[PDB]
DNA sequence: CCACCTGCA
């Protein structure tokens, strides 16, 4: 993972909003350096004029040595695919979406755009006049990865084009695609609601809501009146999306816990771990401390939320070295983070930290067993899904463009 | 003083709940006596007021849309559509069979519409939001609805710690960007479809009507404030508000910055 | 495929 200065993250952010967000880091900084002296005249042709302008004004304030409150933006490149690649240990899927580095023949690490890669592969094999629009394909890809079957049937028909689309996905992301296949067959036809707990204790409840259509006559012409009602259904197409979105939800909560932390709390937990804390105990802490530690054991995902429940008695049920290791992996100075589900914003002098923390979380998901842990609660019995490459997480730690 | 201002802001929000505030325009503020009139034509009072309100909101509405909002008043979907025929024939609003829609006749004043446009959506808080300790209450001092978005309540653990951590980030408005957007966004917004674009143009014009007034009122006691945050049932986190929000529209994101500025190096 | 509450001729 290469690092950048705070001013460089400003450069990248302004380039992004111009925007060259699919270019490599150095091409982005080179574009900036080239146009630094003319930025305000470029506002009318930037893709995001207002954010570009906010960024340019921040850069000027930084030149003058003025303090700034402006936060730069780093986006997940295909959040969903990243999470599914990590859950399944799918090295091929990982290379589509910057979970691990991809190098061209030159050997440069490239900022990959999964939708473009699969679109090219599809024209390359479909050949001979392929009647398919690039943006309609991205819609088909991203809705498919979240479990949609209706949207690919609309972009690709139900014939040979659909066949080529599914064949392409199965070579480019075999385990991701197999898992999506599997989620379809995981519904319970008797269930009114699905429930699972995330490793940081968030309880997910999905009520099963089905269409009830009352038909009505108004001037002797018919009108169908459809209202969502709680019920059951034979199949269900929702599980892949809801499970995957619950995981990006978790990544948001945990990234913010690790970045925007209370320094006085951190030092208390450090003393507590080293036997130096004044005695303090509350019986109410025990249940939650046990619950969260258990999720770590079953999943590999240790949440910094546990700091809230560690005291003189409760530290006894955890491994103090794991608690200290987590704290040591956090940024040396805390910072605020604004999040738009899979967009992340912070002051640019924390750019390096936010990317290190995102990498750590993806690597944790890749290394561990969160998928089995969640699938077991969804289907009502212990299942185990294996990693397709159990070492993928090692490469995840060092990946370059997970956030770009 | 800011505590007082916060109480003023919540008072404005509570007085401008969309549907209860509209009903007032048809009940205690109408010259028309809808109570007397709805009795006359035999239409249940609460149903009729509600139908009038929905038409003043929607302006135009197909039949399934209008019965949907009103379905809970009758044991049958059919009863709702009948009541709607009875009201359209008595000139409460018109139905045009050639476009299959109801068209409004009686709409609320522009002055009341301007207040609803300013205050019906939650605003940032100008004091630290209340610490959340149960799954009710969203940070304000006077709301105690379920913190989870839509009808998805549980009293199980939903990581209040995350909401409490986001809610205390102090934010402020960058007036330099805010003035640039107002002066220049309409002639910068080049056609990005062609029905979706003419839709984003309207969305900005509505926003531009009230944003500066709201931003000015908001920061009356100082340029520093806090957004409240709510989880959906999946655990995605949403910051709450229309005029000031770092989620949502690009002209909205641009104006927000951290209140604790820093010398970058 | 999921969500959310935007706008209301």
């Amino acid at each position: 993972m290469q690092t950048f200065t705070a001013r460089e993250y400003l450069k990248i952010d302004i380039a992004n909003n111009y925007g060259l967000d699919k270019e490599d880091w150095d091409d982005r900084i080179a574009w900036f350096d080239k146009n630094e002296n003319n930025l305000l005249n470029l506002v009318r042709e930037a893709e995001e004029p207002a954010l570009f302008y906010a960024g340019v004004k921040a850069w000027m304030d930084v030149k003058e040595g003025k303090p700034i409150g402006y936060p730069v933006a780093l986006d997940a490149t295909s959040s969903g695919l990243q999470i599914l690649a990590c859950l399944t240990g799918d090295r091929r899927a990982a290379e589509l979406c910057n979970v691990v580095n991809y190098r061209d023949e030159s050997g440069k690490v490239k900022r990959r755009d999964a939708y473009t890669v699969i679109y090219n592969k599809m024209l390359n094999t479909l050949g001979k006049g392929a009647r398919i629009k690039r943006n309609d394909c991205k819609q088909a890809i991203m809705t498919a990865l979240y479990g949609s079957e209706a949207k690919p049937k609309e972009v690709f028909g139900e014939g040979i084009m659909l066949n080529v689309f599914e064949s392409t996905m199965n070579v480019e992301a075999p385990a991701v695609w197999e898992l999506n296949k599997f989620w379809l067959q995981c519904g319970n036809p008797e269930a009114f609601v699905y429930h699972w707990v995330m490793p940081d204790g968030f309880n997910v409840y999905i009520k099963v809501m089905v269409n009830e259509v009352e038909t009505v006559h108004f001037l002797d012409k018919p009108y169908d009146c459809v209202r969502k009602v709680q019920g059951t259904e034979e199949k269900t197409r929702m599980l892949s999306a809801n499970t995957t979105h619950s995981i990006d939800g978790l990544v948001v909560r945990e990234l913010v816990r690790r970045c925007d932390y209370d320094k006085n709390q951190i030092e208390y937990i450090k003393a507590l771990c080293n036997g130096e804390a004044e005695y303090k105990a509350s019986e109410k802490n025990y249940g939650k401390a046990m619950e969260l530690w258990g999720y770590y054991e079953k999943t590999g995902f240790l949440t910094a939320r546990i700091f809230d429940y560690l005291d003189s008695e409760t530290i006894k049920l955890v491994n103090t070295q794991d608690i200290l290791d987590l704290i040591e992996s956090m940024p040396k100075k805390p910072f605020h983070v604004l999040t738009v589900h899979d967009c992340f914003r912070c002051l640019p002098n924390y750019g390096n930290d936010i990317r290190r923390q995102y990498n750590n979380l993806l690597a944790t998901i890749a290394k561990g067993d969160l998928l089995s842990f969640i699938m077991s609660q969804v289907i009502g019995q212990e299942v185990t899904i294996g990693k397709l490459d159990p070492t993928l997480w090692e490469d995840v730690l060092e990946t370059e463009y997970a956030l770009s | 003083s800011t505590i007082e201002h916060q109480m003023h802001l919540e008072k404005l929000y509570n007085k401008n709940q969309l549907l209860p505030r509209m009903r007032q325009e048809f009940e205690e503020n109408s010259g028309i006596d809808f109570k007397a009139f709805f009795a006359h034509i035999g239409i249940d009072y609460k149903f009729g007021i509600d139908a009038m309100v929905q038409m003043a909101l929607h302006k135009r509405a197909d039949l399934p849309t209008l019965v949907g909002t009103l379905r809970h008043h009758c044991k049958s979907a059919q009863e709702v559509a009948d009541n709607l025929f009875k009201m359209a024939s008595e000139d409460c609003f018109n139905f045009d069979p050639t476009i299959d829609k109801f068209i409004v006749i009686y709409t609320i004043s522009d002055d009341v519409q301007h207040e609803l446009d300013s205050f019906q959506y939650p605003l940032p808080m100008v004091v630290r939001p209340k610490l959340l300790t149960k799954n009710y209450g969203t940070g304000y001092f006077t709301c105690n609805k379920s913190v989870i978005l839509k009808k998805n309540h549980t009293d199980d653990d939903i990581c209040l710690d995350h909401l409490n951590r986001m809610n205390k980030i102090p934010l402020s408005i960058n007036w330099d960007v805010a003035h640039m957007v107002k002066n220049e966004w309409a002639n910068l917004d080049k056609p990005k479809t062609r029905q979706e674009f003419e839709k984003r143009v309207r969305a900005f014009q509505k926003y531009d009507r009230t944003a500066h007034e709201v931003m000015g009122l908001l920061t009356q006691e100082g340029n520093k404030f806090y957004l409240t945050h709510r989880p959906d049932k999946r655990g995605r986190t949403y910051s709450q508000g229309y005029h000031v929000n770092y989620q949502g529209t690009s002209w909205n994101k641009a104006v927000l910055e951290f209140a604790e500025k820093e010398v970058i190096d």
